[PDB]
RNA sequence: AGGGGCGUAGUUCAAUUGGUAGAGCACCGGUUUCCAAAACCGGGUGUUGGGAGUUCGAGUCUCUCCGCCCCUGCCA
RNA sequence: CUUUAAUGUUUGAUGUUCUAACGUUGACCCGUAAUCCGGGUUGCGGACAGUGUCUGGUGGGUAGUUUGACUGGGGCGGUCU
RNA sequence: AAUUCCUUGUCGGGUAAGUUCCGACCUGCACGAAUGGCGUAAUGAUGGCCAGGCUGUCUCCACCCGAGACUCAGUGAAAUUGAACUCGCUGUGAAGAUGCAGUGUACCCGCGGCAAGACGGAAAGACCCCGUGAACCUUUACUAUAGCUUGACACUGAACAU
RNA sequence: UACGGUGCUGAAGCAACAAAUGCCCUGCUUCCAGGAAAAGCCUCUAAGCAUCAGGUAACAUCAAAUCGUACCCCAAACCGACACAGGUGGUCAGGUAGAGAAUACCAAGGCGCUUGAGAGAACUCGGGUGAAGGAACUAGGCAAAAUGGUGCCGUAACUUCGGGAGAAGGCACGCUGAUAUGUAGGUGAGGUCCCUCGCGGAUGGAGCUGAAAUCAGUCGAAGAUACCAGCUGGCUGCAACUGUUUAUUAAAAACACAGCACUGUGCAAACACGAAAGUGGACGUAUACGGUGUGACGCCUGCCCGGUGCCGGAAGGUUAAUU
RNA sequence: CGAAGGUGUGCUGUGAGGCAUGCUGGAGGUAUCAGAAGUGCGAAUGCUGACAUAAGUAACGAUAAAGCGGGUGAAAAGCCCGCUCGCCGGAAGACCAAGGGUUCCUGUCCAACGUUAAUCGGGGCAGGGUGAGUCGACCCCUAAGGCGAGGCCGAAAGGCGUAGUCGAUGGGAAACAGGUUAAUAUUCCUGUACUUGGUGUUACUGCGAAGGGGGGACGGAGAAGGCUAUGUUGGCCGGGCG
RNA sequence: UUUUGUAUAAUGGGUCAGCGACUUAUAUUCUGUAGCAAGGUUAACCGAAUAGGGGAGCCGAAGGGAAACCGAGUCUUAACUGGGCGUUAAGUUGCAGGGUAUAGACCCGAAACCCGGUGAUCUAGCCAUGGGCAGGUUGAAGGUUGGGUAACACUAACUGGAGGACCGAACCGACUAAUGUUGAAAAAUUAGCGGAUGACUUGUGGCUGGGGGUGAAAGGCCAAUCAAACCGGGAGAUAGCU
RNA sequence: UAAGGUGAUAUGAACCGUUAUAACCGGCGAUUUCCGAAUGGGGAAACCCAGUGUGUUUCGACACACUAUCAUUAACUGAAUCCAUAGGUUAAUGAGGCGAACCGGGGGAACUGAAACAUCUAAGUACCCCGAGGAAAAGAAAUCAACCGAGAUUCCCCCAGUAGCGGCGAGCGAACGGGGAGCAGCCCAGAGCCUGAAUCAGUGUGUGUGUUAGUGGAAGCGUCUGGAAAGGCGCGCGAUACAGGGUGACAGCCCCGUACACAAAAAUGCACAUGCUGUGAGCUCGAUGAGUAGGGCGGGACACGUGGUAUCCUGUCUGAAUAUGGGGGGACCAUCCUCCAAGGCUAAAUACUCCUGACUGACCGAUAGUGAACCAGUACCGUGAGGGAAAGGCGAAAAGAAC
């Protein structure tokens, strides 16, 4: 499903305003993407389905930390 | 039931 | 004249027999409904 | 019947819409042609449907009255 | 100050050529007894396409509703201070 | 004319007599060319009209054969029903009377029949209207929205040329 | 001997002809719309065994479990609230007449439909017949009556040459005899030849079966005698047609239709169903597919781009998020 | 020594009511003054039950048709037996599938059920009855389609789908005739067969796959020919002399 | 009952019996009553506990002004001789009752909207696999053999067996009329009628699900229900109407 | 615990017991077919079909056991591709489903009200989905206050229908503060010096108190009416027992009980103590949660509907300071107070009752009370989901009527 595996962003629901103000039911999903991820440990290339804010939080964190986060969280990348 | 009987006056 | 109602055992047991209910969890609440509710023919199965 | 529109030169139409009515054709007169026409020059034409009201003043504004058009008169 | 000629800079506008993201419902190999899927090799495309947020246009495709009253029945006509 | 309001248009054919039909006329209220026009053999439980045959369709009904209806025995419903000792007439009267007034008539009670009335029975009227009712449907009604489409940013980088 | 029964015995048990919709036939011929799969079965070798195992063949032998099996099954037992004039798939298919599984009468077999008995009114239902007239009835020939078979003769406008057409209209039909005592035809024994020999071939014609036609005679009012079984013709509107539709008041001129045209769509196609993946389109590729309108065929389809859509253009005007 | 309740009677108050009694019944009832309410019914085409009305009226379910003798019985138009008559006979006969579930057979009974009576019945009650290597099902095999490891996708639920695994209405081994029970039969009995596996013996010996190939394996229409089921006639056998 | 008005021929009721509609909670105002009184009273809670404790708070004794503020005054205005609102007048807490408010709010009754499920054993379409269509006609293409041509073309005869072809049973449809209209039957029967080798018909399974399906298209059909199925829930929806 | 007993309609038959192996009650075990998460495969639930292994032999077979999927962990093997990795095969644990309400979270209406109707209301309600517990959730201040101070969370009464929100309409609706119930604080983001300290979790070991069978339990006679006395009329007695029920009409003394006094082989709850197995207490010095806070855009949550709107959550795009520093104090700034986010844990007061026991009612008394006082979610109806009834009383004793 639409999960990011690094942040765990997830789909969620809001409303459509309009210049009435009338609501209807939406919703908001991640803008997921399938990147191949170069891990240098293993001189291997791991694919993440990962958020464009993800994305930004593997450059600051280090492609290793977050894969030691993720075993923890038990999610099989 | 039934159906309406169309001794219906217009 | 043909009626609404043909028998057929094998389309009425694929149809509501105990396995097509259970093989849901829709029809697993209808189980549960008439469980709850005491019925002494749960499904329709003989 | 009811409601809207229309009546302006000889025929078809502009109108200004309160203060002095034009255009096209037709008609008449004169050119041109052997002659008619086509063409050219010049020009006269109107109670503005009828009436009664307003207004200093009405073809114009108001109301009836004639004539001619256009719309409606539907549900059981 | 104007006119500004040139000067670097900072943003953009196209065009061209790349590959490395991304695409492949091209080929081949393996998982594999497999027209799925995944991985590998390669070719093609390529900073497009496609997707997310925001945004302009369009949208009876689909919804939620409105569409007055008086009236010698109602509608039409007329009327509403 | 599946289209013509006036209208049974007018003329012709068919009939003794034809508001229909057929042929023309054109004055097309308000035909018309793929929301097709005009024709067209065949086809049609297709619509209209005419003729022959044929007949109880009818003039005008008669008889007969069966099944009910009728009588007897057995079994045994239903819709409906305020209560009834439940007549005519004229008038009155939520304005069309078995029930009021006046008057007339009528012994008590079945059975077979006919349906004029009991505004007969059926079903909180379908037409009409109303409610600031419901639903579907239409659109250049309103407000939105899926979808489609546009651009910015992100996924998304390099070099060069202007 | 208990109407049953039980026990014993028990003749002939052949041929010809006719003949299927069954079998050969999952064949043959032909056509376009081009007509499952898998396993059992047969065969082939890999790896893995090739002394073994395993395979083939012949005997002996074991095993073949479990569940259904009554009865109804076009109906009183199923579906319709009913012991309900309804509905319900397959198999079997006797005799006479007949083209026939139509129809009439019968066989095998199964039934008389679970209230009757009287009476013999009106009226109602289902039928029969009808003087005379023959559509005068009625919205309307509604209904009824009538036509009805085979063979032969004959048959118009019109036509897309196929039709129209069974057009219309008419004639002959029974029975008996003769041709010919039981014909033509079909079937076909015995016998006689031939065979590299059999469920054989060629002759051969016995015996069966058997129309159709003609002639002569004969009966009746009537010979397709019953049942069964087209009414016909003329003009015209609409739709070409076969078909489809409002189960339960509308079968039509409505829908569909072949054909025609426009338009979209280059295949990761358009489009559609799906939050998406995917699927259909299509295992198709513009001679294809989707959508729209028209609706065979014949002769044809004129003028308007102002309005509303669509398509193309992009200079300018205006204009969102953003900065 | 007769409470409530019910049913009469009498008295009494302006009224809703009250008091007392006779009978019924057979065990509860309750003054007074306060307190609390599911506190008072004729109607709502009110709800439930009971009972009327029409009414001993309509109807008693295809116009295929009945009649008689005898029997059983308390009782016979309806049951049993017999003899006639009539109806179906491409069905109104026979055998199945689907579906039903004992309605099948026998004994016994007539309250209810049967549109009447009923001795009868598909009614009540009690017994009995369904016998398979070959018929089916199960089993092997697949169609449409369903489910679906992993997988892909999706707020969750879930959706789709690969390998697979299910799913006949189709494809796959084999039995016929005769006899017999009140009710079953290609199942039981008699007679005569056949099939697929297991095991063992003997002889001869290349076997072998989730693999390959063949086969299974397939339309519509039409045309005959050869046949059988079956029928007819003759012959034969038995019986008949009307 | 509803009305200006009903014996009304306007609605309601066949009858009896039973049941059946102004309630409850909280808050607020008013009246009555009781207590205390310029004061009255507690709530939660504690508590052997209907006591007592708890005055947290609430109302009242002072108002005016938008407010700051002032205060028996105050506001307005620059200011009022003014004017508006106030100043002599007892309240408060229980209990009962009359109203109001929020809840279903006196009871019964919609057509509908929304949510989650159940249905394609009927019917519509489609998919897979099987079956059915007596009999009798018409005689296409093609083929053969002639006649004709240089070869065709063409023509004749004979073979052939084409068709949403013809007549007509089964089968399927449902055009007309009669009956039937509390029926034999909640759509049929009888006599006729159309199709009947096909765009046919049928058996057994399968698939498409409710704003959805399916539809040779009628708003038809989707379990006797369809201009939005059925079941449960929101729900005692709402009902200025009866 | 016992002199009676083989459940009920429901008799009968044949029997078993009587002083303790009848029966009955309780604790702990044994057995526990088939279907069902169903788990060897399949399936039209209660049926069909196996594989492996061990052990049996009458050579026909037979009896047990194991064989689902997923998650986690560990071994062994094992591609493209040399290592590897994916993948594959085993073995251990754990999970699957059901169940009333309450709880947290993910989604999320409409009718209705506004006398119409869009914002709004209904309502974050109904419903769907996920997860957990006996409670859940929340929770140890980047909180409030206001220059005085308070000191986690939850719940109740006030504050108050106030301040505000709002087509400023309908309506919605706090907080501060106060009174109560109940109170409890800690750990990591790191190393030493001490040392096993406190405390917690496992378990045994006793005590105490429950729970799951039980034991004893006081005291009346006469007469009258009457079918029968518990009633009438007399005369007694018990009471820490006059709560109730039954007994032929109304029983303190007839029976069962009640008040009190007692009881446990075995299992188990709770609490205290204690022993082991883990568990670390204290001191010093450090460290102080970054794609985070904040911001732009679009929404949502706070009573607060974008409004001048603080605060909280974030789909999108950005992005700090970091104790010499940050957050908040309802736009915003300064000053001043107060606190230290971007890591966690935590009992009590609170909500609910499918179920167990006891007791209570100005609650019902067979059309009432649960739909069901009765073999009721049954009969019956519907393809199905689902809907859903009617129906109690002989008498003291059946003595249920011999003939
Ligand atoms: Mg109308
Ligand atoms: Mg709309
Ligand atoms: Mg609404
Ligand atoms: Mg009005
Ligand atoms: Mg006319
Ligand atoms: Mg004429
Ligand atoms: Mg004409
Ligand atoms: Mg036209
Ligand atoms: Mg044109
Ligand atoms: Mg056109
Ligand atoms: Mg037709
Ligand atoms: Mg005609
Ligand atoms: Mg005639
Ligand atoms: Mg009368
Ligand atoms: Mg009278
Ligand atoms: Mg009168
Ligand atoms: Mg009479
Ligand atoms: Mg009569
Ligand atoms: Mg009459
Ligand atoms: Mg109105
Ligand atoms: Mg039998
Ligand atoms: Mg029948
Ligand atoms: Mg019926
Ligand atoms: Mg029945
Ligand atoms: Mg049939
Ligand atoms: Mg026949
Ligand atoms: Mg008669
Ligand atoms: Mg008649
Ligand atoms: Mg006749
Ligand atoms: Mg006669
Ligand atoms: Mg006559
Ligand atoms: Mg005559
Ligand atoms: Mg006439
Ligand atoms: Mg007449
Ligand atoms: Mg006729
Ligand atoms: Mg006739
Ligand atoms: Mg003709
Ligand atoms: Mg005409
Ligand atoms: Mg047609
Ligand atoms: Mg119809
Ligand atoms: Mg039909
Ligand atoms: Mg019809
Ligand atoms: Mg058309
Ligand atoms: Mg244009
Ligand atoms: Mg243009
Ligand atoms: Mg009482
Ligand atoms: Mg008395
Ligand atoms: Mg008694
Ligand atoms: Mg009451
Ligand atoms: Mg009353
Ligand atoms: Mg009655
Ligand atoms: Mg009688
Ligand atoms: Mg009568
Ligand atoms: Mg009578
Ligand atoms: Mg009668
Ligand atoms: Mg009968
Ligand atoms: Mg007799
Ligand atoms: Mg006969
Ligand atoms: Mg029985
Ligand atoms: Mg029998
Ligand atoms: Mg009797
Ligand atoms: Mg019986
Ligand atoms: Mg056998
Ligand atoms: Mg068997
Ligand atoms: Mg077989
Ligand atoms: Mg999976
Ligand atoms: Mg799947
Ligand atoms: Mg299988
Ligand atoms: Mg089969
Ligand atoms: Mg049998
Ligand atoms: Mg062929
Ligand atoms: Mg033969
Ligand atoms: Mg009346
Ligand atoms: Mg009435
Ligand atoms: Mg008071
Ligand atoms: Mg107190
Ligand atoms: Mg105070
Ligand atoms: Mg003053
Ligand atoms: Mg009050
Ligand atoms: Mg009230
Ligand atoms: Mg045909
Ligand atoms: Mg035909
Ligand atoms: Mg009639
Ligand atoms: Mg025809
Ligand atoms: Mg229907
Ligand atoms: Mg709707
Ligand atoms: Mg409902
Ligand atoms: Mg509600
Ligand atoms: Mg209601
Ligand atoms: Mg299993
Ligand atoms: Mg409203
Ligand atoms: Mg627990
Ligand atoms: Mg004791
Ligand atoms: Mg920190
Ligand atoms: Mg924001
Ligand atoms: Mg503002
Ligand atoms: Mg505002
Ligand atoms: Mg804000
Ligand atoms: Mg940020
Ligand atoms: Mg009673
Ligand atoms: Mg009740
Ligand atoms: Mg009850
Ligand atoms: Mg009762």
């Amino acid at each position: 499903s639409r999960v990011c595996q690094v942040t765990g962003k997830r789909p969620v629901t809001g409303n459509n305003r309009s210049h009435a103000l009338n609501a209807t039911k939406r919703r908001f999903l991640p803008n997921l993407h399938s990147h191949r991820f170069w891990v240098e440990s293993e001189k291997r290339f791991v694919t993440l389905r990962v958020s464009a804010k993800g994305m930004r939080v593997i450059d600051k964190k280090g492609i290793d930390t977050v894969l030691a986060e993720l075993r923890a969280r038990g999610e099989k990348y | 039931a039934a159906a309406a009987v169309r001794n219906a006056r217009w | 004249m043909k009626r609404t109602f043909q028998p057929s055992v094998l389309k009425r047991n694929r149809s509501h027999g105990f396995r097509a209910r259970m093989a849901t969890k829709n029809g697993r609440q209808v189980l549960a409904r008439r469980r709850a509710k005491g019925r002494a023919r749960l499904t329709v199965s003989k």
